Formats: C-alpha cells, structure tokens, sequence
C-alpha cells in the first residue's frame, strides 16, 4: 500500500501468473527489450575487441603515420619529435622506411627496411632473440632477419646478403647500378606475426649513411597514433613547408583500410537495424499498456488523475526497461562467449577460436540508459490516449 | 460451409477503431522481413565484392611447385583441373624483380601471363575499357604502359622502350640480361591502381631470362569456394610429390576470414533476435486481445471434422496478418536495397543533431545486390513464423477449460 | 427415472491440502428429459462453479458427470464439441458475447459453427431474436449493447440450435420482472414443444416457484426437495 | 433541498450518420442530501447509459450536469478526479473491478488514491467488507471471485469513501434475498447517519418500494414522479 501510485504498476507487472505460462508473456515485454540489449551490446563488444585485435596485432608493427620532406632533403629542426604537434597523436619517433631487394645464397626478393633508434622502446626488440637487443650499432651494418623470409630464402645466421637501395643508382655501360652493399645477419628476428615475412629492422644511422643523406638526416617522423577512425578527417593538419603526410590509408596496406571502412559501414547498418528491430519491440509494451483500457479506465473512475495514469505506466515501462537492460549487460557481459565457446562443433560452422570480443563499459552502460529512456518514453503517447477517453470502457 | 465459415471469424478480428493493434503486427512482420531484406543483400553484396579483392584478382593461396626446369605439368595440370571445386586452372610466371624507367628502377612484381590462355582462362581482356582483340594478339610483344613510368617518359604510339632484366639469377656471371624492345599499343584512362602493381611480359622473354627452358613458374587457380579451399589444395598437392611439403598460407588473410564469419554470425544472431521479436508480437496479440473469444467459440464449438477449427481460425489470422505484412516489407526492403533516395539530406534534415545535412553523408557506398531466392526464403519463413505464433497461443487456449473466460 | 444428467458424487475442493475450500461436496443430479428445475440458495453458495462443472467445462476434483449415459469427463474433445454444439447451451452469468460480432451474429455463432444452410442460420437467428424481443436491436454490437440486452443475447444464443440441456446461470439477473416473466414464459413453451430441459440458477424466489423442481444450495450441499404429486 | 446534483436537458445521441440512434431526451434530476433516490425501467430504456453520463464518465452531446452548483462539462480533469474520488461513489452494472488486486485491495484503492494514512485504511476497507458480508473473503481475487460477490466488492469499493453521492447500477442484479435486503438497509444506515445519497437503478420492485423516491426511466423519458408526503 505506498502511498506513490506505484503500487499499482508493481502489482500489474507482478500479476497474472496464472498457469506457469501467462508470467511468460506478461514479462514478454521486458524480454524483448534485453534480448535487443543483448543484441547490441554483443555486437558493438564483438566490433571493439576485433577492432582493437586489428589495430595491436597487425599495426602496431608497420608504422601507423610518417611525416617527410615535401622537396629535397628531410632537415630535423624545421619540426623535430618534441615539436610535433597532431591531433591524436600518442608515440613519435625518428625512422626511414626503404622499399629494398635482398640477394641471398638461394635466391632474390623484395622487401621494405625499418631505420630506427634502437634505444627507444622497438617493439621488436622482445623478438630479437639469440643475439644483443642493439647489435645494429652505427656503422656495424648489421640488420636483424625476420622468420619467415628466412625461411623462405633459406639463409641462416652469420651469412651475407645483399641488401640494395634502387633510388641511389649511377650510369654505367652495363647498366643501372644502384647503391648495394652487404650485410651480416647474426640471428633471426622471429615476430610471430604476419609482417615478419618482408618487413626488415635495420639502424637509422648505417641506413642515413646508405642513401648518401647528409649528416643528421633522416626520411621522416613516425608517428604511432591512437585511433584509425579519425585517420581519413587529419590529413590537413598542421605540416609546414618542408614535410608531407603520408599514412597506411593509401600510400600501403590500402586494403585493409578499404576493408575497415566497408565494416564500419556495414556495422552502423546493422546497428540501424537492430535499432529499428528495438523500436518495433518497444511498440510491444505500446500495445501491452493500450491492453489495460478496463484498468485503466475503472482507476479513472476511483478519482486518480490522468497524470497519475501517465505516472503509473512510465513506472511500468521504466520497470520493465531497467529489469531488460541488466539483463541484456548480464548476458552480454557473463555470456558473451564464456560459456563452453558456444559449443561451435555443430553443423552451423562455427568458429569458437576466434572470441575479438572487448566489453566496453562506457558503451554497454549508454545502450542500457538509452533502452531505459525508450522504454519509459514510450508509455507517453498511449498513455495519454488512454486517459483521454472518457471511462467510456463499454468493452470498446 | 466449407471456404467461407472459418475465415468469417479470424476476419472479424478489426473490432471498432481497435484495429489499430492488429496493425503492429501487421508491421511488425513487414518491419522484419524489410530489414532481414536489407541485411541480407548488404552481407550478399558484401561477400561478392570482396570475392573481387581476393580470388578475382591476385589468386592467394596454391601449391607452389618449387622445381627445377619442371616439365611434366601437364599431367598434373589435367589431374587437378577437373577435380571438384575448381573452376579452372592457368599456369602464369610470378616473378618479382627491377625495372628500369627513366634511370630510375622500379620494385615490381612481374606477372607472366600466358596470352594464349589470356582471352580464355583469363579476364584481362574483359577488364580494359575495350579495345580490338589482334591489339592484344602475341608474338608482337606488347605490354602496358604505366603512369610512374609515363610521366616522365611522354611514350605515345610508334615509341619503343627498353627494357632490362634484373639479372637475379644464381649465376654470378650477368648472362645478357634479357632486353625487351616493348611497344605502347593503346592506352587507359580508367585508374592508375592496374598500372602501379601490375605487368604484363610475353613468355619468351621470361623463359629466355630464367636461364632455362620451358620452366613455368606458377599454375594459378580460378575458383568460386575459398572456405574450403584449404583441404581442396591440400588434397590436389597430395597427388604431387611426397619429399615437397607445403606451407599453408592461412595466416595471411585469416583475419579477413575471421572477419566475414564474424559479420555472418552477428547478422545472423541479430536477425534471429528480430524473428523473436515478430514471434513475440504476435503471441502477445492473440493471447490477450482474443483469448475469452476462443473460451466461448470452445464453449460451443464445430462437429469435429479437425480438431483445430479455433487452431484454424488463428492459422487464417497469423497467415493473413503475415502475408499482408511479407508483402508490403519485401516491397519495401527491395525499393531501399535497390537504390537510395536521389537527395539524402532532403529526407534527413530533421536529423537530431541541428547539423547541416549529413556529416557522414555518403554517396554510391554500401554497395547491395539482391538474391531473390533470399527473399523467397525470408518470405517462407515469416509465413512459417507467423503461422505458429498464432498456432501455439490457439492450442494453449483451446486446450484449456473454458472456465478460464472469467480469469 | 434420471436419464439425461445423472451427476455423481461430483465434489470441487479448490487449491491444495490443508488450506482447500469446501465450495462443491457430494452433489447428486437426476435430471431427466425436460425436467424443470431452478437452483436457488444464498452467496458463494456454488451454484456457478456446478453449472460449469455440469457442462463440462471445468474439470471437477473429484466424482463424474454423466450425459446421455456417456460421461463428460472420459470424453473426447470432438464428442465435448457436438455436445456442446448439438445438447448443451450455456448461458453464463454474465453476457461473454463475441464483442467483434453483431448481436445477429453473436446468436448464429452456433449455428454458423454447427455446419448449417446459412439462409436456415440467418431466418432461425432473426426469429429467436424476435421471440426474445430484440427485433430492432439485432445490428448492434455488444459493445453497443446493454447488460440486459446483453443477457437476452446470450439466452437466445442458448436456445438457438435446439439443445436438449440449457444451462442458465442468473439469467434474469440483469432483467426487470416483464422482461423476466417472457423469458420464463420461453422457457416454458420450449418445455411443452421442444421438451428442451433447462436446469436454471436464480435468486427471485417467484421466478423459482413458477418451475416444477426446486433445488437449494448452502453449505455446498442440496438441501430443499419439494414434489407436490 | 435540491443541491447535489441538478441534471437539466441532458441528450445523448453519438453514432454513425442516419442510423443514430438516440437513449435519452431531456431529462431533469433534482437530487439534494440524502435523497434516497431509485431509477425503474425496462431494459434498453437509457439507465445505466444515464448514470455514466451524469456521473461524469461519459462526454453529454447537449445539456448540463451539475454537481454541487459546478457544471461536470466545462470543468478540468483534476478536479474532477476529486469529485470521483471524495464526492462520488460509482458502482457499475457488472463488476468492473481491477483483477490484478485482491478483494480488500479493491475495496480500498478509493482511500489509497486519497493519499489516506494505510493503518486507518486497512481498518476501513475491514470494517466495510464485515458490513457488506466479505471479511473472509478478502483474501480472494476477483477472478477467484462470483457474480454476487463481485457485486458486493464494487459496492463496498463505492462505500468506503463515504461519498455524498452514490450511483448504483443494479447494486442487486446478481445477489439473493437477504443479501439485498443486507445491502439495501446497510444503504439505509448509511443514509441516516453519514448523510450520503444513493441515487440507485434496480428492477425488484419490493426494494423500490424501499426507497424514499422512485422514479421510472423508458425511453428516454422520466414517466413516474411519485411522491407520498
Ligand atoms: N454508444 C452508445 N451509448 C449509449 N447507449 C447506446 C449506445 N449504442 C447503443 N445504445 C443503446 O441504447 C441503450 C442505452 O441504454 P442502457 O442504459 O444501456 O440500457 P439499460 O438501462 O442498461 N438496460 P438494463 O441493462 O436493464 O439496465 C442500450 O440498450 C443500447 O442498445
Ligand atoms: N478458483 C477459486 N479459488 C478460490 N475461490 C473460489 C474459486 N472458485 C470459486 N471460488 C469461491 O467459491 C464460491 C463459488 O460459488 P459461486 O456459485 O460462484 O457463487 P455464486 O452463487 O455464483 N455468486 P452469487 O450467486 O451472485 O452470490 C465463491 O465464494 C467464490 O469466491
Ligand atoms: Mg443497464
Ligand atoms: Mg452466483
């Protein structure tokens, strides 16, 4: 008996449980709702961890952004890594990126070469194994192999390969010789990754010296950023004369950029679609509580005032909306894939392996009060028809 | 009796001004075939387009037949061809190397394709913009012309180009590196994306250069199936040599993979939800607007020639109800899968958000392509589905005592 | 003697042990082929609950009805149905009309559920609307309808496919006495022609005294058994 | 003295063009304190119709109600939700009552509407189920409730409150003799000693001899206007 109104809602939402089977349609209304919480929120957790697998794993190894010279030589105090200044941007670093050929004892490939400071904080160092974490002293001219074109060319530790640069050439009678020299690997670099079969981790020193650059020039800027999101929107900041912007959109690796953007597109489709599913299941409890005319229309007749209606059903639906979005974070957090993976064995072909899944807490707590607020501002417009018929309930 | 006096009662289902609740369920059926409409031509689109980034160009994943002068290929070749799941079959050099332009060398990769299997195992002819087929004939030994090359070389029709092999060969000794007198033959004007990453040389040179003879680098596959490509190409290079194992090559787009299973499992577990969703409409509306009505109709029900003839009645009102609502969301989710609305920014200027037209506002993006045996499955489905959602509240109505009219 | 309902032992103790209500005990019907019979007694006195456990439609905890020699209870859903349609009408106490159907339709409803000739179905409604006296209220809805008119559309939907047993719960309740004495004088005639029984709850003590067989519930026992010859 | 409620050219006629049918035409109520007022008619003649009008629940095509000097139509919502809930008690023909709430919770949701302390309440809502006849069946839902007892719950719900006007909408329709004669002289008490006015529709004509003022309602016509002394 609380004297708020509420009493009522509470004893409809309650009531009914007649034959072990009414309950279930009577609760059917909040059921709808966090089966679409449980929805969404499995498919924007699902979205963010494969997003943040992709942007770790694959890119943190390639540079993510590069700033370089816009004619001539790179020359380091016109912008130096103290005064790069860019929206979202998290590491910086000095690096040259070289596209290369490499000649060994069985054959001959392609690839591109990495120069960094091997006293910043490489993420190959860990990989480098077998051999000093800085052995690419300057003018050792000792460049560490990865694993897979190792494999692939067949080369082991302590032999020389023939490293050559083809933007450095010279005239000659027998043809175009470009600047080759060769190097002693003292190891394998084995990154247990996908660009390990022909990315290459060399000094910055020995390679300035091998492109003939004068003293202290470098090819550019590297710069590790922190969402690929705004990548497209930042490539007309601030780059004063003497640098340009290039980035793995489409200068390389352009497919996975396309493909990113295809998902993404698709991903806010099916998000409007969801959305719009939930919108036709919050018209579910539009008609639930356009059910109750008699009940509503005798409570009219004890004297309780139409805003009172409207209170009442708000409550109801703000009920249902709060019991339906726990319940959808719960089996969306608690049951996302944490339970027997799914049992992917069956013939629906499955993949229980691949669990990208990342529950966002500030995302799953904004899909929940956005599921509550429909639910409750969703009792308004049949609300108020209901009150607004006269307790006219003749069983019209 | 027979057609006219079982419909009558499940037709009277409108009552006076309250069939304005029967209405949501009749679009809540067209709601969900409409978007399981749309979902599904976006995921078909989806994977045809990226079958044209994986298998249609740069075939990925082979047997690499690693062999000296290899010879006998052909046996090999008429073996694995014909085996199911292969569409064809075309052997091409894969070569990768330098080329000179402008005293400046180029990192390509050399793509020896065979131009008398050009026009039939092959669709680079289909692909330019339309050209005379003696322009794409062999022995003349014309190859493409491209922009990094062109820019600074101004090579029109009638001007011949060097060009040089890179000489990688295992002999340290130079071997006359192969010199190619190519001739421009025509020309694009479609994108510089064929002419960056791509090259075309004839057979002879590329033999000549090998330090060999007839030595064929690759034999590349054509197919329609990548999901079961692993075993397919596994099993086809168990016929090879035992001694030559093989590498396999999932790791390199396995995330691609993981992606496309993960956009099918999503859709699939959210259109599911939205199937739950129609059912749950449905069950709700014949559980509580007509359920005294099948107390009484029991009270003084039919001889008994089918037991269901409440069941009947419901059948007739779920299949009319999600007929009505199949009908006008197919019309619907085809008319907005199709094309979009010419202006965008007319319809959505009341976005929410005060900002003028569409800050993420795209034009010919999510591309779709329709399967009408999807939308004839979609439509079978919600006919089944609204047949039993208003199959089962019958039978639990009609079965119990009909003293619970009064509950 | 009892030929058409012959009802034994029936007793409805509703809910579980150690809290279960009284509300039917050992009741004991002979009803026989156009025996009048009006069951009267005070409140809560279980005389609803014995209608719908008569006609079956309610299952009794424990004892049997017996139909036609046939029990109700060990009877197929098929066989429930032609009784129903063909030997039973019910009126319940309140109207539980068809409210999407008009009033004519509403007291077709068996007939045009019974498999009939619809212009038989039509002109048989249209007269017992007449005989009940609803003759320019036959269109309207029961949603335009009232509780009386209501009542007298479920009466004639009782008595229009000719059943052999009508049970009538209150159905004078919501009648004034002129109303309440035509229909009596229906359930009279029908008697004499039809030999239709009916096996009627009422609570006017006259209305009760005007049919042969009396018939008091208290206590959820039958009490009061008058026979003048 | 005529001050409750003076009802004045009140017509009701909403339906569809040309077949509109009309239930009332002019009719005048003179209703004062404790008037204890009785309406008699036949079924269809324009009661119940007429009570839900003047009670406020329905919208009057022409006319005016007025109660206590304010007219019902030019009034806004609240206000009338006080009416309904301190000034008028409302029982309707059938039992319209909340199925969700059990027996005592139906009888008081008039005072837990009236932001009533619930110590007082539950003593209230008690002390009219033991006067109506229902203390131990309060523990019942109205779906586990009968016609008579649905009708006495509704009753007592109009009651609780202590309106000065009580409209009944066949109070007695579906109850025996004595509870009739229970309610009736329970509305008599009520009378008497808190001064409220029933202004009652019923058929018995001995309980409308019961009452102080009668008057017959058939056709959308007040006929019978008698009065003893
Ligand atoms: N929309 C409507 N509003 C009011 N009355 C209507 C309406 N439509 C039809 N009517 C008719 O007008 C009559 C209204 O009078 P009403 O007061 O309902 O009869 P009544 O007094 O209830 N008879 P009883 O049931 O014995 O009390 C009804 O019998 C209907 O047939
Ligand atoms: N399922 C149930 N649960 C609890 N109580 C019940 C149930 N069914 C019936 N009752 C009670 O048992 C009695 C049933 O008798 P019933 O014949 O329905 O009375 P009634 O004569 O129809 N009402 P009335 O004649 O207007 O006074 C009532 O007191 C009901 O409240
Ligand atoms: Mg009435
Ligand atoms: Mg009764």
């Amino acid at each position: 008996y609380q004297p708020v109104a509420l009493f009522i809602g509470l004893r409809y939402m309650r009531g009914r449980a007649a034959d072990r089977f009414g309950r279930f349609v009577s609760w059917l209304s909040t059921i709808g709702i966090t089966l679409g919480v449980m929805a969404l929120v499995t498919v924007l957790s699902v979205m963010n961890g494969f997003e943040r697998e992709l942007q770790n794993n694959i890119l943190g190894l390639m540079p993510q952004a590069i700033l370089s010279s816009e004619h001539g030589s790179l020359n380091p105090q016109q912008l130096p890594e103290t005064a790069v200044k860019l929206d979202g941007v998290n590491r910086v670093a000095p690096i040259t990126t070289g596209d290369v050929v490499l000649q060994s004892a069985r054959s001959v490939a392609v690839g591109v070469m990495l120069g960094i400071d091997p006293a910043q904080k490489d993420p190959l160092t860990p990989y480098l194994v077998n051999v000093k974490q800085t052995d690419l002293e300057p003018g050792k001219y000792n460049v560490i192999l990865g694993e897979q074109l190792a494999s692939q060319l067949g080369v082991n530790r302590g032999d020389q390969i023939r490293v050559m640069v083809p933007s450095a050439s010279q005239f000659t009678p027998m043809g175009r010789i470009p600047s080759q020299r060769l190097f002693n690997v003292i190891g394998t670099f084995a990154a247990n990754s996908e660009v390990d079969g022909y990315e290459m981790l060399v000094n910055i020193e020995d390679a300035s010296r091998l492109m003939r650059y004068p003293a202290g020039n470098i090819t550019g800027w590297r710069l590790w950023l922190d969402e690929p999101l705004k990548v497209d929107s930042l490539s007309q900041q601030k780059l004063p004369e003497g640098s340009k912007w290039q980035d793995w959109r489409d200068r390389k690796g352009e497919l996975f950029q396309a493909v990113r953007m295809e998902k993404n597109m698709m991903g806010l489709l099916l998000s409007l679609i969801v959305a719009v599913a939930a919108f036709n299941i919050i018209t579910s409890l539009g008609l639930m509580v356009m059910e109750k005319q008699g009940e509503v229309a005798i409570l009219q007749t004890q004297g309780l005032t139409p805003r009172q209606i409207m209170m009442v059903f708000m409550v109801q639906g703000a009920s249902a909306g709060i019991i339906g979005a726990i319940l959808g974070a719960a089996l969306g957090a608690l049951l996302a894939s944490q339970l027997n993976n799914l049992m992917p064995i069956i013939g629906v072909l499955l993949d229980g392996a691949a669990l990208p899944v990342a529950i966002e807490p500030l995302q799953v707590i904004v899909i929940a009060l956005v599921a509550m607020a429909i639910a409750l501002l969703s009792t308004l417009y049949p609300s108020w028809r209901a009150a607004a018929t006269q307790p006219a309930e003749a069983l019209r | 009796s027979l057609l006219i006096g079982l419909r009558f009662s499940r037709g009277r289902r409108r009552g006076g001004m309250v069939s304005l609740i029967s209405v949501i369920s009749t679009i809540g059926i067209a709601l969900g075939v409409a978007v399981l409409i749309v979902g599904l031509s976006a995921m078909n689109g989806f994977e045809r387009e990226l079958n044209n980034r994986i298998l249609a160009v740069v075939p990925h994943g082979e047997i690499e037949a690693v062999d000296q002068p290899w010879t006998n290929w052909q046996e090999a070749l008429d073996h694995v061809q014909k085996v199911p799941g292969i569409a064809a079959a075309a052997p091409y050099i894969n070569f990768t190397g330098l080329v000179e332009s402008g005293a400046n060398l180029r990192a390509i990769q050399v793509k020896g394709v065979n131009p008398q299997q050009e026009q039939r195992l092959s669709a680079l002819p289909s692909f330019v913009q339309g050209d005379a087929w003696r322009n794409f004939k062999a022995g003349e030994q014309q190859i493409i012309i491209g922009k990094g090359v062109a820019d600074a070389l101004k090579v029109k029709q009638g001007d011949w180009v060097s060009i040089m092999i890179p000489n990688s060969n295992p002999e340290h000794k130079l071997m006359q590196p192969k010199r190619v007198r190519l001739h421009v033959a025509g020309i694009l004007q479609l994108s510089g994306q064929l002419d960056h990453s791509f090259a075309m040389i004839p057979l002879a040179d590329a033999q000549q250069y090998l330090d060999m003879g007839s030595s064929v680098s690759g034999i590349a596959l054509k197919m329609t199936d990548v999901f079961n490509a692993n075993k397919l190409v596994r099993d086809a290079g168990e016929v090879t040599n035992s001694y030559v194992y093989i590498k396999s090559w999932i790791g390199t787009y396995g995330y691609m993979y993981r992606d496309i299973q993960m956009i099918r499992a999503i859709m699939y577990l959210a259109m599911v939800l939205v199937i739950g969703v129609a059912c749950f409409n449905i069950v709700s509306t014949l559980v509580m607007a007509v359920k005294d009505k099948s107390g009484d109709i029991a009270v003084l029900r039919t001889l008994g020639a089918k037991d269901g003839l409440i069941r009947a009645i419901f059948v007739w009102y779920g299949l009319l109800a999600g007929l009505f609502g199949s009908l006008c969301g197919v019309i619907i989710g085809v008319v907005v899968s199709l094309q979009l609305t010419p202006i965008i920014e007319w319809i959505e200027k009341l976005i929410g958000h005060q900002f003028l037209s569409s800050d993420i506002y795209f034009i010919d993006f999510l591309p779709s392509e329709l399967h009408w045996l999807d939308v004839f499955y979609v439509l079978v489905t919600a006919l089944l589905l609204s047949l039993l959602a208003s199959w089962y509240p019958a039978r639990r109505a009609s079965n119990i005592d009909p003293a619970r009219v009064l509950s | 003697n009892k030929i058409l309902l012959q009802c034994d032992n029936l007793c409805k103790r509703y809910q579980e042990g150690s809290v279960q209500t009284d509300v039917l005990h050992n009741v004991s019907f002979s009803v026989g082929e156009g025996e009048m019979m009006a069951i009267v007694g005070s409140s809560g006195s279980g005389k609803s609950t014995l209608l719908h456990l008569l006609g079956g439609l309610d299952t009794p905890t424990s004892g049997d009805v017996i139909f036609n020699g046939q029990p109700m209870s060990k009877l197929s859903s098929a066989a429930k149905a032609e009784l129903r349609n063909q030997k039973l009408g019910f009126i319940y106490q309140f109207h539980h009309l068809l409210p999407d159907f008009t009033a004519l339709e509403n007291v077709a409803m068996p007939l045009l559920i019974g498999k009939k000739k619809p212009a038989e179905i039509n002109s048989r409604a249209l007269e017992m609307l007449k005989a009940v006296g609803l003759d320019h209220r036959a269109n309207h809805r029961p949603s335009e309808l009232s509780g009386g008119e209501r009542q007298r559309v479920a009466i004639a939907r009782a008595l229009v496919n000719n059943p052999r047993l009508v049970l009538a719960d209150q159905p004078t309740g919501n009648l004034d006495a002129r109303n309440a004495d035509s229909i009596f004088q229906l359930l009279g005639e029908l008697n004499r022609l039809q030999g239709t029984a009916f096996l009627v709850v009422t609570h006017d003590l006259q209305l009760a005294k005007r049919m042969s067989r009396q018939l008091e519930m208290r206590d959820g026992r039958l009490t009061a058994e008058l026979s003048l010859m």
